[PDB]
RNA sequence: UCAACUUCAG
């Protein structure tokens, strides 16, 4: 998938079985990024 | 997780009667009207209007349980009068009173404005 | 080791055999429900959907059970399982199983728990047998067990985060045994003290005291509204006590319709003058005290914890002993319902105005405290000049402490009596104390007049620092303020040293409770 | 090198020491956080006196 | 918290 | 906590100003776990030389 | 044996408030009219939210809650709009709902206050009572909120978001003459604004034959419906509830016969 | 965290009044006078603005996850 | 006055507490020295010449209220409550829901509760300023009536206004974080995050695995109902075994944040945080700042709650029977002071030993704003509209939402899982 | 024992009533013939209660004396506690 | 998975 970097906030695409290191910053904490499918919230 | 949906308060589920009439055997000329999906708003109005009637010996309403949504109105009338007729007359009188209130409130609005 | 596996609590003998974790049990928080009967309990839909009762398919219930099976586990009034004669459990949760939906006599449908099911209700610790009682299920929205407030006292339960266990009998035989041996109406009177375990409590008790005063007069509409909530009503409106100028019923006249059958009882209200019985107006009782129920009609009196509470000879106890347990259940429920609606009319509250007393009352309290402090000073001077002489069986230190304690307690009592004289009829602290619903005259006095002496280990606040109680006091001060006496009321506010001493007293009480639990539990286990 | 000593947060040897609230926000730390605890295996542990 | 004869 | 003696748990007079009188856990630890007062400080230690 | 003829006198009429007096009416009728003001006057409010992108500090359902609480002009079309349950079309359509859109990004350095003004409606009659503004969220630079919302007709019994009124002040017997409230010390109690008593007299003399009449109302609008039309719609809705009740009652009486 | 839309007790919109309240406080107005100027009359509504703690400003200091 | 004036200009005057200590104005005294020191609680009351109790005071308390700790310092008017009630309030204030930290978004902590709209108390102690209670408050001010309304506040329960709850009153967010680490123990046996396949992976469940993304981790913003598969982890079997993590039963949340990192070992490590928005129900536990708590007995809408002449309906109704036995008069004084503060626009001062704030002064202040001295108000019955005969004590009191909620406690068992050794139903 | 020399109480105890009602209920739920004419009662426990009132439950209680002897008391012979 | 620990609830 595409993981947003923790520090430099640049999306990087990491394949499965690949070390979690952002290109150009090297931070080791990535975030999965919001899903394309949309969820309905009742305003209640 | 066990929270009832909000629409349960006033929406009848399929196969539910708004009014069910059961006579009261303990006393002659008495009836018990069970209104579903109604609250004190209608119950107190109807009970007051029934009390205004001179041929209604007894008129009362109760919510059997606050969490559930139901109203029970006991009406007992004199002989030569029917509790169902008393209920219908109460409803018609309240409708007429509310329509008169509407007309006079509209007139009062139009007079408060434009002068 | 093998011994450790079998030895103590959590071992096989006690932790797995004498007691064990069981199926068909549900725990959740409890909240009040005045509208439920004594035996009724309120069960959330989720708890009722998980727990099941196996019902044998018979020719007379095959249609209903087949409908329940058709609904399945998803729709709430449905069945989780179908047990065949062979013992094979068809699962209704997992996949339609259209061929296996058929029912024949001898099959067991594990239906969901429904209204009217008998369940055991439990609170820990089960100190007495009223702590486990049989309740009839009623399914209500939201996620808490809902129980009648008269049933709180046997369980020792308050709705401040308490939880209750629920056990569902799984056989008709054990269901009948529970229903007859343990149903809540059958548990009203305890064999421990031959008194009712349950009585009118909290709002209903205060509102009953207010309702049964002579002053209470109810108009036609209020009477009809209250009669609406009386289940045992015959449908006949009593002739009002005052026919003219306007038809007005009385609170006693309507409460007489609650009292079942023909019950005869004579009690006395808490504020009954001792002089009245000896002197004239024995049967007139100017204060409307005393309580006389003849032919099931409340002829005269104001009801309180002495009449409608858990005590021997109460109206509740006499109703159980005379009319039976079912009619007594109806009695409790009707009292609660109609008196709670009248309380909706009259209302009840507590405010700051209840804590406030007259200016003269405050002045008298201050004068009493001044005189007491002066007398303690005089006693201390007598001891210092060696005039004091030891009381037999006591040292000079002990006799001095006893004299000072007597002076301080007498002043505290006098200030409390002045505060209680100040109380009006409208005062709500007094209303709750008189009804017996909550509080005591001690609490009223501490609120209004004087918190009183703070004592630790049965003595005044000890000389924790070197020969003094706090660093603020001079060494060798045995006066009231130094050793713990709190002259300010809670409403007035404790001064800092009084605050610390009060904290010491409260800490001692808390420690006593916490230490008590374990020793009493061990004793109870040994006895059983 | 003989070992590693856990560092109490916002102590003199913590990296957060002597940092203004803006700098603490840049590091995703709360300005209002008291410190006084150790992060061991990712969990905050407080030595109780 | 009341007195010596009462409660703490 | 197992000890049922009501001596070690009681609020001592010397706790004034240095341990909160109100704040204590309730249960097996009444009066055994305490909390510093607001202005209380605890000595860090010094050389007596 | 018949209903009394009530009378109305409007003392104050402002865009936010209606102060009126209803005379020769029962307490039950008056209280139920107030109750209908609060709970049974239809209004338009957001009840469907779909958040395409929410990088704000507030989570999605927080934003949805705040959006639902935002009042929406429902003066005329709330009577025309149908309930979603009544509408034949699946989900929502122009007849059963109104569509709002929010597309805000804080490109600038300064904090962007997302307001109700940023909500854009597909139909001009419903607007978020903008004609300051209700603040939905504050966006730091690089934070974006995008969402689509659907506003449906409903009344306050469902949810407080559909309350058309802020505070309904209802008072009867301004000077205690029916003794419906018994003061322990009458003098300590402040006089009502509608009180006609002299300053010396704390309470009016007890009227034994009196009945509660001459009810005083102050209805404050939330801005969605004009305060006059709140009262008119409440009266009409209560009358419609009574008429539906009468229809069902007549049907069941015929069935029993 | 952010000023609630609608006072809890009655439902009058208080969400539009926070920035005006802060501005009036900056002007010179006392808290009570600012609350009166904004039109808040019942103490239920005045509690909403008077007791409000605006944490959204502190949370906006942290940098966004995606820029 | 010189020291106080310099400290008042503290910043840009470079005068601090250490300068006050160096001047010899203040001194640190321990318990042993407290045994040998004559103290005065207050300078004016005690040092000044009167009937001479002591004329050898060697020290003076800075302020008596400092004898309390952090949790007891939030209690307003603690000197007017019974002592065990202040202990109860300390314990319960450790359990109130609020914004625990400002960096809560960054932190992935299991079991985090954060309140929607925290408010600072209208009646506040001065020492709260040093506890940062204004900065990160926990609880909301609420119009509270001390009344017996419908019997659902009896014992210790509390009636609540459903309309207020619907407007955001005491709404909270519960974040639950799940951690899973893929690891290799055997040389041929490894754990991989992947979407489990029905055929390829021997172990499976009825639970939906569709929500799992390609990596085996649910993306943020996906609703996850109880027992759905948050993380998909499969172990090679020397075909595959399913070690996928599932939601805790009845969690029913939405994924907030999914972070994928490498732990110290270098193995892949995943943390997934789930939001559940919890609205107050009729089992949830709310407590005041005075040591008296209670579950929500029932929720009535604004039409049903009793209303004043002004149209105000209490957010919370508490039973009057709580007050007398517990003697928490600080609750009543706080309601009165909160009414005064809300009408005045100030923030009330409830420092323990002020001696300048009597109840009579608060009553006289409340009288000026058009209310009854003692805070009572004529309430009209919501259901019938008739005036309630007994005037009812109403005021703004600060209430806290404790972490104990009914949804977390409700449980039921029917022929579920069973232990291996005892073959008896499991625990928990 | 015999009809003579029956020393146990003639009244049926609460425990005997509970177990008799439950046993009869279970039998009725197991398609056992019902002695009384049920008046539209489809609940086995209610039918068992109805039979107990009519004294038509076909069960005899064997009460074991502490010395080891037993006495056979018919349900009809016993006086119903309620 | 199981043992241990601590923290809470009443
Ligand atoms: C009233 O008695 C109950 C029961 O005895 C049961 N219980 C509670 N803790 C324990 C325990 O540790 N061990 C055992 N065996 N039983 C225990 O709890 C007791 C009271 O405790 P409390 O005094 O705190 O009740 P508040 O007076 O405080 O009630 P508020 O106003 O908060 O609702
Ligand atoms: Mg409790
Ligand atoms: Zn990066
Ligand atoms: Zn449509
Ligand atoms: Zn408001």
């Amino acid at each position: 998938m595409i993981y947003i970097c923790g520090e430099c906030h640049t999306e990087n695409e990491i394949k499965s079985r690949d070390p979690i290191r952002c290109r150009e910053c090297g931070y080791r904490i990535m975030y999965k990024k919001r899903t394309k499918r949309l969820v309905v919230f009742d305003a209640r | 997780m066990n929270a009832p949906p909000a629409f349960e308060s006033f929406l009848l589920f399929e196969g539910e009667k708004k009014i069910t009439i059961n006579k009261d055997t303990k006393v002659p000329n008495a009836c018990l009207f069970t209104i579903n999906k109604e609250d004190h708003t209608l119950g107190n109005i109807i009970k007051s209007q029934l009390l205004k009637d001179p041929q209604v010996l007894f008129a009362g309403y109760k919510v059997p349980h606050p969490l559930e949504h139901k109203i029970i109105i006991r009406v007992q009338t004199t002989p030569d009068y029917s509790p169902q007729e008393a209920f219908t007359n109460a409803i018609t009188d309240l409708i007429s009173e509310l329509s008169l209130l509407e007309e006079r409130f509209r007139v009062a609005i139009k007079d408060k404005q434009e002068g | 080791s093998l011994k450790q596996r079998l030895k103590g609590k959590e071992g096989r003998v006690r932790g797995n055999l004498m007691g064990k974790r069981v199926d068909f049990s549900a725990r959740t928080v409890i909240t009040p429900d005045p509208n439920l009967s004594i035996d009724q309990v309120g069960v959330p839909r989720s708890i009722a959907a998980n727990m099941t009762f196996a019902e044998i398919v018979t020719p007379f219930n095959i249609d209903r059970l087949q409908e329940l099976v058709r609904r399945g586990n998803s729709q709430y009034p449905g069945a989780k399982y179908i047990i065949r004669d062979n013992g094979d459990r068809i699962d209704l949760r997992f996949h339609p199983k259209p061929s296996d939906l058929h029912l024949q006599t001898g099959y067991k449908v594990e239906r969901h728990m429904c209204d009217g099911d008998i369940v055991i209700f439990n609170r820990q610790p089960t100190l007495h047998k009223m702590s486990m009682m049989g309740h009839r299920v009623r399914i209500l929205p939201w996620s808490t067990f809902r129980l009648n407030l008269s049933v709180t006292t046997p369980y020792n339960a308050d709705f401040d985060g308490d939880e209750m266990n629920l056990h569902l009998p799984q056989s008709l035989e054990t269901r009948a045994e529970i229903q007859e041996l343990a149903m809540v109406p059958r548990m009203i009177v305890t064999p421990q003290s031959n008194r009712p375990v349950m009585g009118i409590v909290q709002d209903t008790l205060t509102a009953v005291r207010k309702f049964t005063k002579r002053d209470v007069f109810l108009e036609r509409g209020e009477v009809m509204n209250l009669l609406m909530f009386l289940s045992t009503w015959d449908g006949k409106v009593p002739q009002p006590a005052i026919l003219k100028p306007r038809p007005l019923w009385t609170g006693k006249q309507i409460f007489s319709l609650i009292i079942p059958g023909h019950i005869n009882c004579i009690r006395t209200h808490s504020t009954h003058p001792d002089d009245e019985d000896s002197g004239p107006y024995k049967h007139i009782s100017p204060g409307d005290t005393k309580v006389v129920v003849e032919n099931g009609e409340l002829i005269m009196g104001i009801l309180c914890k002495k009449s409608l509470g858990t005590s021997a000879g109460s109206l509740v106890h006499i109703s159980y002993l005379e009319m039976g347990h079912d009619i007594t259940r109806l009695f409790y429920s009707n009292i609660q319902t109609v008196i709670n609606n009248w309380l909706l009319i009259e209302g009840h509250t507590i405010g700051i105005g209840d804590s406030i007393a007259d200016s003269k009352t405050y002045q008298d309290i201050q004068n009493t405290i001044k005189k007491a402090k002066q007398d303690v000073i005089e006693v201390i001077e007598k001891a210092h000049n060696n005039e004091l002489e030891p009381t037999p069986g006591n040292t000079l230190r002990q006799t001095f402490e006893n004299q000072v304690n007597r002076i301080l307690n007498d002043a505290r009592d006098k200030t409390g009596s002045s505060a209680q004289k100040s109380l009006s009829e409208y005062n709500n602290f007094k209303s709750m104390v008189v009804s017996g619903a909550k509080g005591s005259k001690i609490n009223i006095s501490q609120v209004i007049a004087v918190v009183g002496q703070q004592n630790v280990e049965g003595k005044r606040i000890p000389f924790g620092f070197k020969h003094r109680t706090l660093p603020h006091f001079i060494k060798d001060d045995y006066g009231p303020e130094s050793r713990g006496f709190v002259e300010n009321s809670y409403l007035a506010g404790l001064t800092p040293t009084e605050f610390f001493f009060h904290a010491m007293g409260g800490r001692e009480g808390l420690i006593d409770t916490a230490v008590k639990t374990a020793e009493t539990g061990y004793i109870q286990r040994r006895l059983i | 090198f003989i070992g590693k000593i856990p560092i109490m947060l916002r102590s003199t040897y913590c990296l957060l020491n002597g940092l203004t609230d803006r700098d603490l926000c840049e590091l995703n730390e709360c300005p209002l956080d008291p410190g006084g605890y150790f992060i061991i295996n990712g969990s905050e542990k407080v030595l109780i006196a | 918290i009341w007195g010596i004869g009462c409660n703490p | 906590r197992d000890g049922k003696l009501a001596k070690p748990r009681q609020l001592h007079n010397t706790l004034w100003g240095m341990v909160c009188p109100a704040e204590t856990p309730e249960g097996h630890a009444v009066g055994l776990v305490k909390n510093l007062a607001l202005m209380a400080y605890i000595s860090v230690g010094s050389q007596p030389s | 044996p018949y209903a009394n003829q009530p009378t109305v006198r409007i003392t104050e009429l402002t865009d936010e408030n209606v102060k009126f007096i209803i005379e020769n009416t029962d307490l039950a009728v008056a209280n139920s009219i107030r109750r209908v003001f609060i709970a049974e006057v239809p209004i338009i409010a957001i009840d469907w939210v779909q958040i395409d992108a929410n990088s704000s500090v507030l989570h999605d359902e927080f934003i949805a809650h705040r959006l639902g609480l935002i009042p929406l002009t429902s003066d005329d079309i709330v009577d025309k709009l149908q309930y979603s349950r009544d509408c034949t079309c699946e989900e929502f359509c122009p007849e059963c709902s109104v569509e709002f859109t929010l597309d805000v990004r804080c490109n600038e350095d300064q904090t962007r206050h997302v307001t109700s003004r940023d909500l854009i409606s597909n139909s001009p009659r419903v607007i978020p009572v903008t004609s300051d503004d209700i603040l939905i969220v504050k966006l730091r630079k690089g934070q974006e909120l995008r969402l689509r919302a659907y506003a449906k007709k409903g009344f306050g019994k469902e949810h407080a978001k559909w309350n058309p009124t802020a505070g309904v002040a209802f008072e009867y017997d301004p000077d205690n003459a029916l003794r419906h409230t018994v003061y322990p010390k009458p003098e300590e109690w402040p006089k009502s604004e509608y009180s006609e008593l002299d300053e010396d007299e704390s309470q009016a003399p007890y009227d034994p034959n009196g009945k509660p009449e001459r009810f005083y109302y102050n209805v404050e609008s939330c801005g969605s419906l004009r305060p006059e039309t709140i009262v008119l719609s409440a009266l009409s809705g209560l009358k419609k509830k009574l008429s539906d009740l009468q229809t069902q009652l007549s049907h069941e009486i015929q069935s029993d016969v | 965290m952010i000023i609630p839309v609608r006072c809890f007790t009655c439902g009058k919109i208080v969400g539009n009044k926070w920035e005006a309240y802060l501005g009036l406080l900056q002007a010179e107005y006392t808290e009570g006078d600012a609350l009166d100027a904004l039109g808040l009359k019942r103490y239920c509504c005045r509690r909403m603005l008077l007791a409000h703690v605006d944490l959204i400003e502190k949370l906006l200091n942290y940098a966004p996850l995606e820029k | 006055k010189r020291h106080i004036d310099q400290l008042k200009e503290r910043e840009y005057n470079n005068y601090s507490w250490q300068d006050l200590v160096a001047s010899g104005v203040v001194e640190y005294i321990d318990t042993l020295e407290e045994e040998t020191v004559m103290l005065a609680m207050t300078p004016d009351d005690l040092q000044e010449k009167e009937v001479a109790y002591c004329s050898t005071y060697t020290h003076c308390e800075i302020h008596p209220s400092m004898i309390l700790g952090v949790c007891a310092s939030i209690i307003p008017f603690p000197d007017h409550n019974q002592s065990p009630r202040n202990t109860y309030q300390s314990a319960m204030g450790k359990q109130a829901m609020g914004v625990y930290i400002t960096n809560f978004h960054v932190r992935m902590d299991t079991l985090a509760h954060v309140l929607y709209y925290p408010q600072k108390p209208l009646v506040t102690t001065r020492s709260m300023e040093y506890l940062r209670f204004r900065e990160l408050p926990a609880g909301i001010n609420s119009i509270v009536a001390i009344a017996s309304y419908t019997g659902y506040n009896q014992e210790d329960s509390v009636i609540m206004n459903r309309s207020a709850v619907d407007r955001g009153f005491f709404r909270s967010v519960f974040y639950r974080s799940y951690k899973e680490q893929e690891s290799k123990k055997g040389f041929d046996q490894e754990e991989v995050f992947e979407k489990p396949t029905r055929e390829t992976c021997q172990g499976m469940r009825h639970a939906i695995y569709d929500k799992l993304d390609d990596d085996g981790l649910i993306a943020p913003g996906v609703r996850v109902s109880g027992d759905d598969v948050i993380i998909g982890k499969t172990v090679t079997l020397p075909t595959k075994r399913d070690c996928s993590t599932f939601l805790r039963t009845s969690e029913t949340g939405i994924v907030d944040q999914v972070m994928v990192t490498l732990n110290q070992e270098g193995y892949k490590f995943c943390k997934i945080r789930v939001r559940s928005v919890r609205i107050p129900q009729i089992g949830d536990k709310f407590a005041s700042r005075h040591g008296q708590k209670g579950t929500c007995g029932i929720q009535y809408r604004q039409e049903d709650m009793p209303f004043t002449c002004e149209g105000i309906t209490p957010d919370i109704i508490i039973n009057p029977h709580a007050i007398p036995s517990r003697m928490t008069i600080g609750h009543l004084i706080e309601c009165l002071q909160g009414k005064v503060s809300a009408n005045k626009g100030e923030i009330g001062d409830a420092t323990p030993f002020n001696d300048a704030v009597n109840v009579q002064k608060i009553s006289n202040l409340l009288s000026d704003y058009g209310y009854h001295l003692r805070g009572n108000e004529v309430l009209y019955n919501g259901f019938t509209g008739r005036k309630i005969t007994s005037q009812i004590f109403i005021g703004p009191t600060y209430y806290q939402r404790l972490k104990h909620m009914v949804d977390d406690k409700i449980h039921s068992r029917a022929r579920g899982p069973i232990q291996i050794l005892n073959r008896q139903p499991m625990e928990g | 024992q015999a009809n003579q020399k029956r020393i146990t109480t003639p009244y049926m105890t609460k425990y005997e009533r509970a177990r008799v009602l439950g046993t009869r209920a279970l039998q009725i739920a197991m398609c056992a013939p019902v002695m009384v004419e049920l008046e539209g009662e489809t609940d086995p426990l209610l039918i068992a209660m109805k039979e107990l009132k009519a004294r038509k439950i076909p069960i005899i209680i064997r009460r074991y004396l502490p010395d080891g002897s037993y006495e056979d008391w018919g349900v009809d012979e016993l006086i119903i506690s309620d």
